[PDB]
């Protein structure tokens, strides 16, 4: 309940930059991880399914 | 001897390692710890050189040739007379090279300049270190070194070129052979402005950096100052060695088709129609 | 109590992460070892 | 050009040409181009082996 | 070099591609190859493909007979299939005057 | 700088995430990177411009 | 106490949007990952 | 660390500098139109300044596109005027030299005819540049050692596509206009000649191609070094010799014995660099025209190594060993 | 709910620029991931449906 | 009171509300497509 | 356990920032070499489930 | 420049607590994989 | 015995730092060792006890 | 005997660095050897015995 | 408030205008797009 003191310390533009590339960066990975698997790769599901 | 000017810089101090022990000059030279460590590894290096000349039944420059051992040997060591002999000179050649770049740090720390210089070598080293250990380590053997000849060696460039079928397609060698060409470039152009200024047509008055600066101005429309020059000219330089360095240790630890099949990787993109 | 003095808290530590990350490399040569073995046949 | 060879080495060798070229129907109908193909084919393949 | 999956320092020296004293005994069977392709193009290939071969299995340009070399029978090897003995077991594509099973 | 900077480490982080993205699709590493490449140097370089 | 300026009522302040907004977006991160594992589970 | 004179890290701007002026009046020519750029001034200066445009410069430019659009043109009608196709072959395609059957003559335009027509107004470009250099030396009354030492790059590149085929009769020894192409003359050079390895003059050219980049890596470092002293200010360094000279020269004095002055060392430096291109001009002129061989030649002169191990690759493995089976 | 105080870090006019050049590059992007499959290339779909 | 891009509270505010009424119709828009697109070939 | 002495020699802002970074690649990695083997390996091991 | 006394034990008494609650989670994480896939 | 007097000499300030690192690295060179070993990679133990 | 006069000689903090990094040096260049071979492998010879 | 130095009757004034010339744009896009699918269609 006292974590709001981390604002003391780093700049807000810095942190929200960082964390906007860092979050999308990380979301875009997973997504490509998952366009690897063979399972949840729902492109190809989708072909596999209609035909 | 001295210069003109040489005294007041003789001062003790500014060594890395052993203090005034060694802190003293022969003739003109700095010879410091890592003076006595060049001293003793390039004679032992040079004299092991013509030992193996020797056995080898020439002493001919041209035809000195202290090859690696062969592939069979791997990273172990060989017999000094089948390939052993350029294993020790390396280590020779590679503490004399370290200890010259060591000692030139002595000699600009007791100046109080910049470390550029022993920098500069070391990229020198690496791009001697890269051909004789780092791509044998890679590659599994040290006969894949380059051999100890003056016209011995060209063979080994001539072969391991034609090891890849066309060694001019190497994307790293095209990046690094035009380094070399424009630092040459830049040292003919930047050496003609120094000297055009300070030796202008007889019975006229010398130039000042306003007058260099405005010269390329004049003529290509852009001047990258007499500091830029230096700073440019040095990253120049440094890219040619380190890109060289690069060129060859991707040519087998990382390529080992033709270099031309490299770059089927632009001809055959998705976007070019067929 | 404490030293109120400066220190150069950090130098050490890189220089021990640097001969450390060698020996790191190292172990990590010789445990898995030469990712890619491109090993060469002789001819000449 | 094999006929002469026996009733077990002509079915054995004319089945493996089969696979080898990938076509079921080789040396079927002598009149097809590529039976007549390959009957030439087959002298060239015995000249590698004897000449070369 | 590309056929055998080899370099040029695989049958040559790279200092004097024209000195037989320094080629390797492999450049004496790709010369022996040389041979064979150009009479395996022009006197068994050619021919049967100009009699027989459809249109469609013709050249685009030219529409001539496909043709082949060295890459032919490697595909991209040193040897074909690596060296596997593939005419042990086969006496009748061995001669051209009767299997010899012995 | 602190922005420009920030912008050119933004277009190399997307010419990574354009590399691999290709690389999933099909394509190829090499011909990945190159788009990759050339995201880094015209988003980065777009950026370092448009936004300073 | 601060070492980028901000006050500490105005950490306060700017630390209850912040938390805010993470929240709603772990929120639909939330029905986001638990429409997918209906959908396609993987334990 | 101490500050490594690598980035500056300031900048400031003023009014632009238009340059300095005399009695031959060189700001009538000059375009009066400047721009700064922020991102060349971290490593150099940053003003893209006046552009002195004459005569010889005009001349050059206007030709030398003409040599660079009639190979363009060329190109482009070489893939049938594939825009697509011509970007992706861009790199392989060129305008390749007459055929060797033609001799001296001038050739039909779609076997090499253009090829001289483009070269005819890249020779006139080239020099038209150097009169130039040579000009403007002159206009500003400073030596012309930028013209000399164009003039050295000039040779090879005069012997290359314009002596060399003259002497071996056949305007077919030049250089094909192309990226790769001429990577593939210059290996198709060495390997039709020998091995251009054992060419003396190609070995001296490499000795100042090497040195070149090696003593403008040495120079770049130390005056890097001592710019702490002002040593990047050369010339006033040369007029009057501060302790930046003096460590400079002791640096290098107390490293190899021996060392230079501030303005002696762009005499080493132009020399170096202006040798490269002249030897290798004499080492490609007397390539065909004399020798024709030169790994036959460094047998004769007995420069070439002799090796006494085996050269087959059985001799020191099987295959089945080297594919571990 | 008061996101707004976002601006006050965020300049509007670098953000802007940075959102519009994201959403295009995420646009294109996810088209061109689209054309790369086989089920959901509407060009090629388009050849197919039109036998 | 912070404001590190020299906007005043009012300001941001009115900035959001326009900012907000310029991604509810984006986001509409893109609803819309994406419906369409669900109807054509869904992909799930 | 107080040790809250240690604080007072470091930067919050350097330790927070090196921590910060350390946990996520600390957290890459063994998500990394997770996926790696072929037993824990939860992509792989979903689609065997599934079929 | 240097933290005080004061500063240093509230800095601390927050990175405990983040220290605990990131721990908390990850003690909970292991154990739920542990029981749905044991690695010993 | 009596090495408490290795801080009259060395740093704790930076001693701390120091081994913190190298503790660290120590840690995870050998924690990697064993993941090469077909006798101590953990991960590969568990596949083998599940067959 | 007298060899506590080395501390007269050499600086004890000096040492005690180049002591510290020189034995831990060889005691990691000495595992790493046994490591290289195959006899005194222990991560090998467990193996072994195990089979 | 401004950033450009653009008063807020100027921006209403610019904004008309630019948003008639899209519309211009949109609007033969539209026809532009009606022919090619009748000629090509897509879906
Ligand atoms: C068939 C031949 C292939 C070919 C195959 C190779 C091969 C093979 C190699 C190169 C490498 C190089 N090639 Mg190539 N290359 C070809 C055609 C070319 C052409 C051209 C115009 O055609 C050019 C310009 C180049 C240019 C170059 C540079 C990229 C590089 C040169 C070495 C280097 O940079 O120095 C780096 C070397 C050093 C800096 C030496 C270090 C010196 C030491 C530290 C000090 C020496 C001290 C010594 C003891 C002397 C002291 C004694 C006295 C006391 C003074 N190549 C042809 C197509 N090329 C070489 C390379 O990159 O090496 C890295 C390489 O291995
Ligand atoms: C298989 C390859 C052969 C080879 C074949 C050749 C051939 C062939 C040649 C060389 C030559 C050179 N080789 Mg060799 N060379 C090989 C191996 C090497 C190796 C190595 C490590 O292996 C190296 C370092 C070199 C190095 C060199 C340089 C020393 C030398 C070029 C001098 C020069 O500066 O050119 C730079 C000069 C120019 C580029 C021409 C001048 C350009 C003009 C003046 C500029 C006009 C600009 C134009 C109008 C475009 C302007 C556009 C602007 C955008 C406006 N070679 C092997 C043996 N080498 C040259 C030589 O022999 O020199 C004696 C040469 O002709
Ligand atoms: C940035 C890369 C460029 C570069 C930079 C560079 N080189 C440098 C420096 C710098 C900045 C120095 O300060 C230093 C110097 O003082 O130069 C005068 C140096 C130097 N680089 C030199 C030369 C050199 N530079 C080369 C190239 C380059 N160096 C690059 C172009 C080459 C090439 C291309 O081959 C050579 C040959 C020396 C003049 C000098 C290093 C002096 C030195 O190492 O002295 C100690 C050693 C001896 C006196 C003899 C040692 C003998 C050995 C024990 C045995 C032989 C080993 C060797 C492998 C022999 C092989 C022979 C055959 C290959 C023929
Ligand atoms: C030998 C030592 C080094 C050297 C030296 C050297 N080169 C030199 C000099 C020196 C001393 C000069 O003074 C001179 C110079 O001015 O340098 C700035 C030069 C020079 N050598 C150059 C480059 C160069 N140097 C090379 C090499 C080297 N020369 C070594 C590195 C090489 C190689 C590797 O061969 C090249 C290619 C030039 C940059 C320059 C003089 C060339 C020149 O300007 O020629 C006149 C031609 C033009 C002005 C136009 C050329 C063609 C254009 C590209 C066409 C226009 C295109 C545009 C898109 C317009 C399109 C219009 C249409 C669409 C209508
Ligand atoms: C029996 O036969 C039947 C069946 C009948 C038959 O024949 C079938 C045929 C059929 C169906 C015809 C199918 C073809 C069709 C439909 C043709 C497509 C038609 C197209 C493509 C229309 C082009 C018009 C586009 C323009 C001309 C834009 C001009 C763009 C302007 C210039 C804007 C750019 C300028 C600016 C300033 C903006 C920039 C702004 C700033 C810089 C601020
Ligand atoms: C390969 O291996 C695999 C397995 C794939 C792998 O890697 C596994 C993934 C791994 C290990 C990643 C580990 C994930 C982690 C660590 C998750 C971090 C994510 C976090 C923490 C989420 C933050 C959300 C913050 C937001 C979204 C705030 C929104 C803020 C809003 C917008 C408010 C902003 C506005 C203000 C504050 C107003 C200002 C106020 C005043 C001015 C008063
Ligand atoms: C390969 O793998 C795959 C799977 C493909 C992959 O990677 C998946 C990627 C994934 C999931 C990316 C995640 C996407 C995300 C997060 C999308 C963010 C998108 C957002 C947030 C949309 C904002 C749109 C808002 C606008 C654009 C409003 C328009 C604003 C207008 C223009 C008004 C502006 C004007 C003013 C304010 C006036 C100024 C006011 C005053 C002066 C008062
Ligand atoms: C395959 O490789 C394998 C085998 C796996 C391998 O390598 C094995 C791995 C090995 C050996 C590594 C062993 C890992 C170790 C040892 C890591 C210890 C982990 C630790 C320590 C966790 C820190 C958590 C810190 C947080 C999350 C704090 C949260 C607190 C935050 C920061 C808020 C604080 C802020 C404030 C209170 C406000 C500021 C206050 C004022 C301004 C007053
Ligand atoms: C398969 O997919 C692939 C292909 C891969 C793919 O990438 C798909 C493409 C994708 C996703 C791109 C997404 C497209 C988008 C977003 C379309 C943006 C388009 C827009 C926004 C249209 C603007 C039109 C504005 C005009 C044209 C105004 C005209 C302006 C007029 C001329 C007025 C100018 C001003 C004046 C005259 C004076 C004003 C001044 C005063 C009054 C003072
Ligand atoms: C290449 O060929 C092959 C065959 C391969 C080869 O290998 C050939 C090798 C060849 C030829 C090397 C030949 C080796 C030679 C010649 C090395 C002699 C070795 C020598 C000389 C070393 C003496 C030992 C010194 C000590 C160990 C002192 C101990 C000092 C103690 C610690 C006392 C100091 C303590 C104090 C307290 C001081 C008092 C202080 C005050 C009073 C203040
Ligand atoms: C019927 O069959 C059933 C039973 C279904 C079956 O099949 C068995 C399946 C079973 C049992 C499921 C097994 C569950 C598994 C494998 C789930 C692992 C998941 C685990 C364990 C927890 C993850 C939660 C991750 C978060 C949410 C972390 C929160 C951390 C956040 C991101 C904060 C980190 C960031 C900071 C603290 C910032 C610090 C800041 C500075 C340092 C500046
Ligand atoms: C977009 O715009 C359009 C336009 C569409 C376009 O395509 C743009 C053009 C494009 C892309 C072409 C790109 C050009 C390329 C890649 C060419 C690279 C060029 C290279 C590598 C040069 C090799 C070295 C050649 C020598 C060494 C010459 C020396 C010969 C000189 C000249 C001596 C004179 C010779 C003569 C024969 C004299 C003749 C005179 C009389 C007979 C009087
Ligand atoms: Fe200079």
């Amino acid at each position: 309940s006292k974590f709001y003191k981390i604002w003391l310390i780093f700049d807000p533009r810095r942190v929200f930059v960082a964390q906007g590339v860092f979050l999308f960066l990380l979301a875009a990975m997973i997504h490509l991880v998952l366009l690897s698997t063979e399972h949840f790769n729902w492109f190809e599901l989708a072909a596999a399914n209609a035909a | 001897a001295l210069l003109s000017f040489e005294r007041k810089y003789r001062v003790r101090g500014g060594t890395l390692i052993g203090g005034d022990l060694f802190d003293f000059w022969v003739g003109p030279f700095y010879v410091g710890f890592f003076g006595v460590t060049t001293a003793f590894f390039a004679l032992l290096g040079t004299i092991l050189i013509f030992w193996g000349a020797s056995q080898q039944g020439t002493f001919n420059p041209w035809l000195i040739n202290i090859a690696p051992p062969d592939l069979s040997y791997g990273l172990g060591m060989a017999p000094l007379m089948e390939g052993g002999l350029w294993q020790i000179i390396t280590i020779c050649a590679i503490g004399a090279f370290v200890s010259w770049a060591l000692r030139e740090v002595e000699i600009c720390r007791k100046l109080g300049m910049g470390y550029h210089v022993p920098f500069a070598f070391s990229v020198a080293i690496f791009a001697y270190v890269t051909l004789v250990v780092f791509r044998p380590l890679l590659m599994g053997a040290w006969g894949h070194g380059f051999p100890y000849g003056i016209w011995s060696h060209l063979d080994w460039v001539s072969n391991t070129g034609y090891a890849y079928l066309h060694f001019h397609y190497n994307p790293a060698h095209m990046i690094a052979v035009t380094f070399f060409f424009t630092t040459t470039l830049a040292l003919a152009l930047h050496g003609a402005l120094v000297l055009s200024a300070a030796n202008p047509p007889k019975g006229e008055e010398v130039k000042g950096p306003d007058n260099e600066d405005t010269f390329f101005r004049d003529f290509i429309g852009y001047s990258i100052g007499t500091l830029g020059i230096h700073r440019v000219g040095l990253l120049l330089a440094l890219n040619a060695g380190f890109w060289s360095a690069v060129c060859i240790i991707i040519s087998g630890p990382v390529w080992t088709k033709g270099w031309p099949e490299w770059w089927n990787w632009w001809l055959e993109m998705p976007i070019w129609p067929s | 109590w404490n030293s109120k003095n400066p220190t150069d808290i950090y130098k050490p530590a890189i220089v021990v992460g640097v001969a450390g990350g060698a020996v790191f490399a190292a172990a990590l040569l010789v445990s898995w070892g030469q990712p890619l073995a491109t090993d060469s046949m002789q001819t000449g | 050009v094999l006929a002469d060879l026996t009733v077990e080495n002509y079915d054995r060798l004319l089945a493996a040409m089969r696979s080898w070229t990938g076509i079921p129907d080789l040396l079927e109908d002598p009149d097809h181009y590529q039976s007549k193909v390959a009957i030439n084919m087959i002298q060239m393949n015995q000249t590698i082996n004897e000449e070369w | 070099s590309n056929s055998l999956g080899r370099n040029c320092v695989f049958c040559h020296n790279s200092r004097a591609f024209y000195d037989p004293a320094q080629h390797t005994p492999q450049w004496a069977t790709a010369m022996l190859g040389i041979s064979m392709v150009q009479e395996l193009n022009n006197e068994w290939i050619v021919p049967i493909g100009e009699a027989h071969l459809p249109p469609e299995r013709l050249g685009p340009v030219y529409n001539d007979v496909p043709k082949l070399a060295c890459k032919t029978c490697h595909k991209g090897y040193q040897q074909p299939l690596q060296g596997l003995n593939v005419v042990a077991d086969w006496p009748e594509l061995a001669t051209t005057e009767g299997p010899f099973y012995d | 700088m602190t922005c420009t900077i920030t912008c050119w480490g933004i277009g190399v982080l997307l010419g990574i995430m354009t590399t691999v993205g290709l690389m999933v699709v099909g394509w190829s590493f090499l011909q990945g990177a190159f788009m990759g490449v050339l995201a880094w140097l015209i988003v980065g370089g777009v950026l370092a411009v448009a936004v300073c | 106490l601060s070492f980028t300026g901000l006050t500490d009522e105005q950490a306060q302040e700017l630390h209850s949007v912040y938390m805010s907004g993470l929240w709603l977006f772990s929120a639909v991160a939330v029905v986001a990952h638990l429409a997918t594992f209906i959908w396609r589970p993987w334990f | 660390p101490e500050y490594q004179n690598i980035f500056t890290q300031v900048q400031v701007q003023g009014p632009a500098e238009l340059g300095v002026d005399n009695e031959n009046n060189l700001t009538e020519e000059r375009t009066t139109g400047t721009g700064f750029s922020q991102l060349i001034g971290w490593i150099g200066n940053a003003q893209l300044g006046p552009i002195y445009l004459g005569w010889f410069g005009i001349i050059s430019l206007v030709t030398g596109t003409l040599w660079f659009n009639i190979v363009g043109f060329n190109m482009l009608s070489q893939v049938g005027y594939s825009i697509p196709e011509f970007i992706r072959q861009l790199f392989w395609l060129a305008l390749e030299p007459p055929s060797p059957e033609y001799g001296l003559r001038m050739p039909p335009l779609d076997d090499g005819g253009w090829f001289i027509i483009a070269s005819f107004f890249l020779l006139v470009s080239v020099i038209s540049w150097w009169l130039r250099s040579y000009q403007l030396a002159e206009m500003h009354k400073m030596g012309k050692h930028v013209a000399w030492a164009f003039a050295a790059a000039i040779w090879l590149f005069l012997v290359l596509g314009l002596f060399r085929p003259i002497l071996m009769g056949s305007w077919s020894e030049a250089v094909p206009y192309g990226i790769f192409p001429h990577l593939d003359w210059t290996t198709a050079f060495s390997i039709r000649y020998g091995n251009l390895y054992y060419n003396p003059f190609h070995a001296l050219s490499i000795v100042f191609l090497y040195g070149s980049v090696l003593l403008f890596a040495m120079h770049g470092a130390t005056i890097l070094a001592v710019t702490r002293f002002g040593g990047d200010r050369e010339l006033e360094q040369i007029y009057d010799r501060g302790t930046a000279s003096e460590r400079a020269g002791l640096f290098w004095r107390w490293t190899m014995g021996f060392n230079a002055t501030m303005e002696g060392i762009h005499r080493w430096a132009w020399w170096f660099a202006v040798l490269t291109p002249i030897t290798g001009g004499i080492g490609i002129l007397l390539t065909g025209t004399v020798v024709d061989n030169w790994f036959l030649w460094a047998v004769e002169h007995n420069f070439a190594p002799d090796y006494t191990q085996d050269y087959g690759y059985e001799a020191y493995t099987t295959y089945d060993g080297f594919l571990g089976r």
